[PDB]
């Protein structure tokens, strides 16, 4: 009687076994197949800095980047949080920007975008802007971690076909 | 027991040699296409989406 | 925007107009915790949120809104198997991560393509009264009614891990020729329950046979109604995509009920019968439409729901509902229970109305439903008897009553009697059954045809 | 900071309340009643006052006091008997010539008149340190494990001050935390709110049991600590001899006791008895009450607290759990929470699911279950404690087929039948073998077959012998007992020594209702020996006179088990059981041959 | 400024947010008639006020309002006993009123010191079948559970009359010494039998022991919830501050309970079973708040409510939830009263939760709880009795059933049935006690002692 639960019992820590054997090698892939997303996410927002950085080559980047996110804003005045460096490019073209909005919407031209006095960190934000309402209750992020993030969720299936299919 | 007192060797050397190969092809093909999905992302971002 | 106010799950937002129904909004708490929502109802410059996760906490100007702009969909992938996750569309477990190669709605109607033909092929439990008297089929869906006094976790892991041995011995027989894949989705049942599930699997076998989607408790009811939503698309991509067949197992199935009730009293929503909504009906479909076979017709999803009655009447609204659109009922019962009979299976009431559907020909006897009917036929004769033994006495109780009264003791301790690892192929089963059958004579089996018992008696 | 727009029964709504989270604890007029928000409709913030909103105009300010309603988890629990939402009944009854407390009367959680010695731990300055991890320990009790003191859950960061050894007070800072910038100061206590569960290392299952010191628990279905159970009411006759017994009895190392809302004759007992009763165990300082902490309601105190009451009283267990401890958390009655959640409904204008009962009900149930179980200690070295809830449900219907009693049973895996006729005879406990069930049995007796009982083989048979025997006295109403067998009558014989020893104790005495977990198997052991050995010997040629005449000395001290003493040489094994097995097999011989 | 307008009972003033919670304001109509009210809710430029003095007549336009500055508080003095008043605490005995030594709050009491130790000493009540059976404590509530077969209101001035003149006897026993005083509310009764108590209590010597409120079945339902309140709080100033007993006597509850289920529709909330309010139990609970022993163990507000059941109904959430507060309950047969046997009380089914710690002691016996032991169950097996003879006859009778047969009747005439002006402590109830009992064999009587048994047989 105890004898064939014994019998199970090393029959079970043999299976156990066989188990987390199995589990440390999904363990090791998974991590491996992430760390390796990780990089390429890593050496894209370190290429984009140095494209940031060189501002004559940022500067239709961000006004598209405005543009973009006024279309879903729909209100005369967008509030522009900014890095201390990227202030000086948007000023540089404020009428460019109520121009093209006014030519992709049919809503009303766009009456003013708003260098705040607060600005983004350069410590916690590599460059790119945060375009927010009249009284700054909803914002769209169109920063370089943000972007590349929301763009992860969507790129993750894209990379899985083109690296395991 | 024996078989899982012993197992506790192969409970590591069957797990390392279960990947070996496939954790260096995984970093191998990662090196490859890193550049080619790296171009396609910065792509995206400085295309308004 | 920012959090207007709040009314218990419902979440009160003053905002703009551009989101669809829907569309994931993220709540970021004062904490700089963000947590995940759907917009429930939308309304111009307003919306009605109800949050998965939490209920408490969530402010007004110190808090923050900001739009996901992707409507809730599941992201699926074919490597869920051995892999743990957790009933929130990722793991809070830390296990391993969840990979998309297609994101699913969980809606009802993704690209759901179902049974335009009816499961023709028999799927066994590994148990005598399952498998004999309702038989289970490659799209069968079987609700298990369970008690308070019953242990319920202990039949729902009994009948899965014994249909994992089965099922490829079936395989041989060439019952099937693709794979078998478990969905095992626990949600908001207690720590003890959960456990005691990840433990059964491993003893078994191994618990690369399954996944495991865990939801505990204490995470909201609009969580609850989430995880088999996750289990759902799950299952499909796996039939669809790689022609497996699916095998899931919903616990607990009365803890998902319970969560829509909630979600109608603290909402202005007048509710139906006996304070279940009105919608009710609606919620519970979309778990069993999304059932059958699955386009290509070697994938296939096969559902057993396990609910657990808490009045164990059958007037309460949830175990009336399930019934009528399930293909079969497995009832099980505490008087069994007690007396010592594991399973303690009663097949009373037991019925399949897709009886056909449910049984098999071509891997299993034709002669498998014609024993089948006789033996529950002769089962229900042998209760009526007892009752009259009770009260009547053997005082006056007939000579074809006595034989009734045998058959109904022989039946529960023989064929519903069965070791906790002991599994029963199904051509076994009839050689026992033709043994239930042999006691009676020639003339109280005449209801059956006369081929049939000149043939096998 | 807002300003009332209505009071409109004990429901108050106030405008001008930003930045108001939804279980913010707020204080409402000049008097600072506490309140809490519930709902909220715009600018607009809608607040249950807890307190009579009596003197109240529209208005009086509304003054945050910025944060949830949270309890405070630290030094000075123990001895102390308190509100739903802890707020000492003691200190009330020192200041304001009260037992309760009246409207415009709140007080701090923890009393700040009394100081704690406080010693550091194993980690210094410059040390980084992480959430549970021990920090130091206060001592100030010597018959129990007393208050070891956590860092703050959910809190890390590295020790900028750590307080030496001395006594402070609790409400004094004893530690800064270094945690971008200053983290803040905390003191001796941590506050946590009760409406969120308080985290651990990991939760297990249970599997470990501990002394309950009544013998009809651990034999007729075993008690295990890390457990959920049900108990039925009684309103009192009943009712409160069993939760009197258990907090008495078990030497669990903490006991918390709530009383949800009870008749007020109950509260008023527990708090006089406590002190009054000796430990069994030894030790004095207020015997049982030193390892007891009350949460006490009677009915008439404000529906928040019994809807809270539970909260409260399930975070103070798990608090305890991270210090390894175990306790029995003796709830009394879930019944008399729900009757709360009723109120509050109408009150707010939800609208209820069946009988009048919300179906916030079967939701709250089912997280609150979870919160106890067993569960590995939270801090550095590692310790093991548990938290086993054991709830009475009482009538709501006047019959046990109501929403309350019915969900919990299904979470539930343990049902334990009180016995009404042998109750008000005053025989308790008196567990019906008839309805009962644990689902833990089989775990639990490879558990204690394991540690060195022959425990399996005797409770199985226990419950077999019992069952066995109803069926058989029907043979013997309707045919007779003497056309039966001298086997059957036999076993009959046996069930009533069990019945008479185990299930019909008297908890008005303590050689009668107090006997270690290996004592009750003892006991257990000798009336199996005497079934077999009486089937046996009646087989081999004998009779039922024959046999009662001949066993008699063996019989007599079977009989006269329960009579006897905890110990003998030790309080494990006893000497007069072991010896008694000799005096048996001698007998055989004789009465057979 | 006026009166912005009147639904139901419920008037719609026109207000800043000038009164407090509970202020008394002051309707003042030009025709003669002045008006008060009380706001039952103060909202932000309104006020709901439900009128004291009439419902109906009230001008929308030509009335005006005078702020009184006070907020509900009862006068309360000792002046007070020996006087008839109304259901607002004015004097219906005519002539001058007797003003206040205190204005205590009626809404929850200002300093509520009520009992952690529990009840100790026995209250007698002045009737034998009450006392051995239902034993009562000093603070201890016993409700009297009655239907509507009977007349429950004559039951209850005989309760009222013959306590506190128990406590002579008992001053005789030297087990009290202190002064005993007794609070009477009266709601919902009708001029006749109201008349009744108050020309019974007259007779005893007991009216001046007493004070009296009626509130009649005429008058607003808000003064007739308040009527227990003034009551409570009466019973409460008595015992605090002047260290008394005081026995209140609260009848009718189904009175109280159906003028809550006016005013839940009044107000703005939503009903639970049956239409009797979900929040019943928190305005019952207030009658209960004061209740038992004050700090200073030597007074108490002792409680005895009358509740009316329509046929026994216990579907009613009336029964089911006030018998959870309480401890135990005093049900009344209206099959006595049907033979004639009044009063007509039934003591097999009503209970004392906690007897043998409901008693003191010299004023008692030690005796007390084996007498109620033995007393019991020889009156159940005596009604046993009485439908066994009527199928089996007297010629085939047991001995048994003969003693059991006579006893139901004898403890029916002389443990039951009593005068209306009788008294009895337990001293009185223990010696007809041991005369039923005699005529038993003391081998019959085994529940009791050998020691006291053959002293007293």
């Amino acid at each position: 009687g105890n004898f064939k639960s014994k019998l199970k019992k090393a029959m079970l820590s043999q299976q156990i076994t066989k188990s987390t054997i199995a589990n440390k090698m999904r363990l090791k892939v998974l991590s491996a197949r992430e760390q390796s997303l990780d990089g390429i996410f890593e050496e894209t927002k370190e290429k984009l800095s140095g494209i940031a950085n060189n501002r004559d080559e940022y500067k239709p980047i961000l006004q598209s980047l405005i543009v973009e996110a006024l279309l879903k804003l729909l209100e005369p005045k967008a509030i522009v949080k900014a890095l201390e460096r990227d202030v000086d490019l948007i000023e540089s073209m404020k009428d460019d920007i109520m121009r093209e909005y006014g030519e992709k919407a049919q809503r009303a031209p766009l009456e003013e975008i708003v260098i705040s006095n607060d600005y983004l960190n350069k410590d916690l934000v590599s460059g790119g802007v945060v375009v927010s309402n009249a009284s700054d209750k909803i914002e769209i992020n169109n920063t370089l971690e943000e972007r590349l993030k929301l763009l992860s969720e969507e790129a993750l299936p894209a990379i899985r076909l083109e690296l395991y299919g | 027991e024996q078989k899982n007192a012993g197992g506790v060797g192969e409970l590591e050397k069957k797990a390392e040699a279960g990947v070996q190969g496939e954790l260096a092809e995984i970093k191998k093909i990662a090196e490859k296409k890193k550049d080619d999905v790296v171009k396609i992302l910065i792509e995206t971002v400085i295309k308004p989406s | 925007n920012t959090v207007s106010g709040v009314n218990g799950p419902l979440v009160i937002l003053e905002k703009v107009k551009f989101p669809r129904y829907n569309e994931i909004v993220n709540l970021t708490l004062p904490d700089g915790t963000v947590r995940q929502g759907q917009v429930l109802e939308i309304r111009g410059d307003r919306a009605i949120v109800q949050v998965f996760e939490g209920t408490s906490g969530i402010d007004v100007k110190k808090t923050t809104v900001e739009f996901t702009g992707e409507s809730l969909r599941i992201p699926v992938s074919e490597d869920m198997l051995g892999r743990i996750f957790d009933g929130s569309g990722r793991p809070i477990d830390n296990g391993p991560k969840v990979f998309a190669e297609d994101y699913l709605d969980i809606n009802g109607s993704p690209i759901n393509p179902y049974a335009r033909i009816y499961p023709e092929e028999m799927i066994s439990t590994g148990v005598s009264a399952i498998d004999t008297m309702n038989s289970i089929a490659r799209g069968q869906k079987i609700p298990i009614f369970s008690a308070s006094g019953l242990p319920h976790n202990e039949i729902a892991a009994q009948i899965c891990r014994q249909a994992g041995l089965v099922r490829p011995t079936k395989d041989v027989h060439d019952g099937h020729e693709e794979n078998f894949s478990i969905v095992f989705a626990a949600m908001g049942v207690n720590l003890e329950t959960a456990r005691f599930f990840k433990q059964d699997f491993e003893e078994n076998g191994s618990l690369e046979r399954t996944s495991l989607f865990l939801n505990l408790a204490n995470d909201p009811t609009i969580e609850r109604i989430i995880t088999p939503r996750l289990a759902l698309t799950t299952a499909e991509y796996l039939a669809y995509q790689t022609e497996r067949h699916v095998l899931t197992i919903l616990t607990d199935m009365s803890s998902y009920a319970d969560a829509l009730r909630e979600v109608s009293a603290a909402r202005e929503e007048v509710p139906g019968r006996r304070g279940y909504p009105g919608y009710m009906y609606t919620d519970l479909s979309t778990i069993y439409e999304r059932a059958g076979r699955v386009e290509g017709r070697n994938g296939s999803i096969t559902q057993i729901p396990i609910l657990t009655m808490p009045n164990d009447d059958i007037t309460h609204p949830i175990p009336d509902l399930t019934g009528y659109i399930t293909e079969g009922q497995i009832f099980v019962d505490r008087q069994l229970h007690n007396k010592g009979i594991y399973p303690p299976i009663n097949v009373l009431p037991s019925l399949s109305r897709l009886m056909k559907s449910a049984i098999g020909e071509g891997m299993t006897r034709k002669d498998h439903g014609d024993v089948s009917n006789q033996l529950y036929a002769k089962y229900a004769i042998g209760k009526d008897a007892a009752a009259m033994k009770a009260v009547v006495g053997e005082e006056a109780l007939s000579i074809e009553d006595k034989l009734s009264l045998e058959f109904l003791e022989k039946f529960e301790k023989t064929f519903i009697t069965q070791g906790a690892y002991e599994d029963r192929t199904v051509f076994e089963s009839l050689d026992q059954a033709w043994s239930l059958l042999r006691i009676y004579p020639k003339e109280m089996l005449n209801r059956i045809s006369p081929k049939i018992l000149d043939e096998f008696y | 900071y807002g300003a009332i727009y209505s009071v409109s029964g004990p429901v108050v709504i106030a405008e001008n309340m930003i930045g108001c989270a939804m279980y913010e604890l707020v204080k409402v007029g000049h008097d600072n009643l506490v309140g809490e928000v519930i709902r909220i409709d715009g600018d607009k913030a809608t607040i249950q006052v807890y307190e009579e909103t009596a003197g109240l105009t529209v208005g009086d300010p509304v003054l945050r006091t910025g944060k949830p309603l949270s309890v405070e988890l630290g030094p000075g629990l123990m001895e102390t008997i308190y509100d739903g939402i802890q707020r000492p009944l003691k200190a009330i009854k020192e200041e304001s010539q009260s037992i309760y407390i009246p409207r415009g009367i709140d007080t701090p959680a923890l009393d700040r008149t009394i100081k704690w010695q406080f010693t550091p731990g194993k980690f210094q300055v410059g040390d980084h340190i992480s959430g549970g991890d021990i920090y130091g320990s206060v001592f100030e009790n010597s018959l129990i494990s007393s208050h070891k003191i956590l860092l703050p859950p959910r809190s890390r960061g590295t020790i900028t001050w750590i307080a030496p050894a001395g006594e402070y007070t609790l409400d004094e800072k004893i530690l800064e935390v270094e945690f971008d910038g200053k983290k803040s100061d905390f003191t001796l206590y941590h506050t946590w709110p009760v409406r969120v569960p308080r985290p651990v290392t990991e939760k297990l299952s249970a599997d470990y049991p501990l002394l309950t010191g009544q013998r009809v628990l651990d034999a007729l279905f075993p008690c295990v600590q890390g457990g959920t159970t049900c108990i039925p009411g009684a309103f009192g006759c009943g009712k409160t001899v069993i939760s009197q017994s258990l907090s008495k009895y078990s030497n669990s190392d903490a006991i918390i006791y709530v009383g949800c809302g009870e008749r007020g004759n109950e509260m008023a007992e527990v708090l006089m008895e406590f002190p009054e009763l000796y430990t069994e165990m030894s030790g004095t300082k207020e015997p049982i009450m030193k390892r007891t902490t009350l949460v006490a309601n009677t009915s008439n105190m404000p529906v928040a607290a019994r809807e809270a009451s539970i909260y409260t009283g399930i975070t103070l267990a798990e608090y305890f759990r991270d210090q390894g401890k175990n306790v029995s958390m003796i709830a009394d009655s879930s019944s008399r929470w729900a009757e709360a959640l009723r109120e509050i409904s109408g009150r707010l204008g939800e609208m209820p699911a069946d009988q009048g009962f919300p179906a916030y009900l079967g939701a709250k149930l089912a997280s609150f279950y979870e919160r106890a179980g067993k569960a590995v200690a939270l801090g550095s070295p590692d310790r093991t404690g548990s938290v086993s809830i054991v709830a009475a449900v009482s009538p709501a219907g006047g019959d046990f087929s109501d929403p309350v009693t019915t969900a919990t049973l299904g979470i539930t895996q343990v049902f334990w039948g009180l016995d009404k006729k042998l109750a008000q005879r005053k025989h308790f406990p008196s567990i019906n073998t008839s309805v009962s069930y644990s689902k833990y049995t089989n775990v639990l007796n490879k558990f204690y077959d394991s540690n060195y009982p022959e425990f399996p083989v005797l409770r199985d048979r226990m419950k077999e012998i019992l069952s066995n025997a109803e069926e058989l006295e029907q043979v013997v109403q309707l045919v007779g007992k003497s056309a039966l067998s001298d086997s059957d009558k036999i076993t009959l014989d046996v069930a009533t020594l069990i019945k008479e020893d185990f299930l019909q104790q008297n908890g008005y005495s303590t050689y009668d209702a107090f006997c270690p977990i290996w004592k009750t198997f003892d006991m257990m052991r000798a009336f199996i020996s005497y079934h077999d050995e009486a089937q046996k010997a009646v087989a081999n040629g004998a009779n039922w006179s024959k046999l009662a005449d001949s066993t008699g000395d063996v019989k007599h001290a079977v009989s006269s088990s329960k009579f006897f003493e905890p110990s003998r040489g030790e309080k494990e094994v006893h000497g007069e059981f072991e010896k008694l097995l000799s005096t048996m097999q001698e007998r055989f011989a004789e009465s057979t041959d």
